[PDB]
This record gives C-alpha cells, structure tokens and sequence, in this order.
C-alpha cells in the first residue's frame, strides 16, 4: 500500500 | 501548531483524502472483530472502537471490566478514550496530542490526529 497521504503531509509541513 | 492546522486553515478541500486513507486503515482492523466505521466525526467519540483498536493491534486482550462498553454518560466516554490513551502509550505511542474530552466532543482535529498516529505506527500490520 503507497498513499498519497503522505506526501500530502509533507506539503503541508513545509509552508 | 502542526500539518492538522494547516490542513483545515489552508487546504480543507484535502480533507477526504484524509479520512478516506484513515476510514481504510481502521476498517482493516476492526472488520477482524465484526465492527465497521462508516463516518470519522462520530464513531470513535465513546472511546469503545479506540480501546478494541488497540488492544488488537498490540495483541493485548482488553478485559470488559476494564472499560465501558457500553457508556451511558459523558464521563463514561472520557474514561473510556484516557484508557484507550494509556495503551497507545503502552504501545510506544508518545502522549497524544488532544485531551480525551476532544474525542468525546467530536473534534475532528483532534480525531485525525490521534487516528493517524496509529495509522504511521501500525500501517503495516497485516
């Protein structure tokens, strides 16, 4: 299992 | 202040791939024991889905008198969701970030923070 949840995460970390 | 905030204050819209990636992860579990969550904002807030989640990840069996099943009040739900708390810290978990009484008010915040938690820790469990 890969998720997108993820990645979206560490785009919200980073602002 | 954390990635939740950001979440809600800056790309709500996002706010489906989140639950929809939580929503999988706690039925993948719960399903083994019959049980089934149709809706994040509500179905944790008794505490009594959080201590059965637990107690199969860890493999602790969690005895009924233990816990309230069935919780006919406000306090009730609060001590259930503290003992679902202490074995996620039990489980190596650090201290969650909400107070039990944010579950039982139906935080979402607070609900996503603590089911993604699990979810980081315990995703790869079969």
């Amino acid at each position: 299992n890969l998720s997108e949840l993820d990645r979206l995460l560490l785009e919200l970390n980073a602002v | 202040r954390d990635a939740f905030d950001t979440l809600f204050d800056h790309a709500p819209d996002k706010l489906n791939v989140v639950k929809k990636t939580l929503i999988t992860f706690v039925n993948k579990h719960l399903n083994k024991l019959n049980l089934e969550v149709t809706e994040l904002e509500t179905q944790f807030a008794d505490g009594v889905y959080l201590v059965l989640l637990m107690g199969l990840l860890e493999g602790y069996f969690v005895p009924l008198h233990s816990f309230f099943l069935t919780p006919d009040s406000f306090e009730q739900k609060v001590l259930n969701v503290s003992f679902a708390f202490e074995l996620m810290q039990d489980g190596g978990l650090e201290k969650p970030k909400p107070r039990p009484e944010d579950i039982v008010n139906c935080d979402l915040k607070s609900t996503l923070r603590v089911l993604y938690n699990l979810f980081t820790k315990y995703r790869n469990v079969e």
